[PDB]
């Protein structure tokens, strides 16, 4: 849930 | 090699707030 | 972690968070044992009764973290998995015997003030330190009770003698496990919990002042229940397998 979005680069 | 030595504690000779609890149990 | 406290910055620089890509969420704890290898609980990855079978591409490891939810820019490092290695005699069918797995990183992580590996025990350190009454330390971002913490939590817990471990449960306990926790009348309390899985139980050697990971958070009935104890994978017992895997991969 409540997680800050990570850099799209790591996905 | 360098394992298990924390840059912000052991490497600076600083102790964290509760590690002595562990030491004191090692009787 | 139940009845622990907020970690100090840098207090557990080997702490790793296993993180789901989609939906993005914490899955488990883990530990850094070198610049390219992470250690965790097998059940973090493979548990068929819950239809859990993650593969490399499902997952990331986040290293150097303190806050649970925040993206800690310029401090955490996030890594992709090359390969997951599960103990081949991991007993998910009965009691979680040999609850251990390695994860190899696609690229090595850079050490820093917040990122540093933990030592794995040698037979003598293990024999020295794995005694009833001797306290270790467990860390994690799991449940605060049977909600969830803002930052990494820490709690120190005594190793419990094996007959008390055995007599607290109906599960069949093996030599590849140990249990830890205060007895009901000992006054103090604390435990690992859901979410703490795969994280390290560590001890500071009095012989050379280094931290060793003696255990992996594995299982428990409830969290911080009176007369119940947290169970941990015995890392030294399975070191042979560890060394094999790393030695040949
Ligand atoms: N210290 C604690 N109290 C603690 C620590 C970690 C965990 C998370 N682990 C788990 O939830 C594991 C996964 C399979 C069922 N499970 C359990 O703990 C329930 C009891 C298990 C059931 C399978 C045989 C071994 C004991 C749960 C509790
Ligand atoms: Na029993
Ligand atoms: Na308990």
């Amino acid at each position: 849930g409540d997680f800050e979005e990570i850099p799209e680069e790591y996905l | 090699a360098d394992c298990g030595l924390r840059p912000l504690f052991e490497k600076k000779s600083l102790e964290d707030k509760t590690e002595r609890e562990l030491l004191e149990s090692y009787i | 972690i139940v009845e622990g406290s907020d970690a100090e910055i840098g207090m557990s620089p080997w702490q790793v968070m296993l993180f789901r890509k989609s939906p993005q969420e914490l899955l488990c704890g883990a530990s850094l044992i070198s610049d390219r290898w992470v250690l965790t609980a097998a059940h973090c990855l493979l548990y068929p009764p819950w239809d859990k079978n993650f593969t490399e591409n499902d997952l990331l490891v986040r290293i150097g973290k303190h806050s649970r939810t925040r993206y800690e820019r310029n401090i955490e490092k996030i890594s992709m998995l090359e390969k997951i290695y599960i103990h081949p005699r991991y007993n998910w069918r009965e009691n979680l015997d040999r609850d251990i797995a390695l994860m190899k990183l696609k690229k090595p992580v850079a050490f820093s003030d917040y990122i540093h590996p933990v030592c794995l025990p040698d037979r003598e350190t293990a024999a020295s330190l794995l005694q009833a009454g001797y306290k270790g330390r467990v860390t994690g971002w799991g449940n605060l009770k049977e909600g969830q913490p803002s930052v990494l939590q820490v709690v120190n817990l005594p190793i419990v003698e094996r007959p008390v471990c055995k007599d607290s449960t109906r599960i069949r306990i093996t030599d590849n496990m140990f249990c830890a926790g205060y007895k009901p009348d000992e006054g103090k309390r604390g435990d690992a919990c859901e979410g703490d899985s795969g994280g390290p139980f560590v001890m500071k050697s009095p012989f050379n002042n280094r931290w060793y990971q003696m255990g992996i958070v594995s299982w428990g009935e409830g969290c911080d229940r009176d007369g119940k104890y947290g169970f941990y994978t015995h890392v030294f017992r399975l070191k042979k397998w560890i060394q094999k895997v790393i030695d040949q991969f």
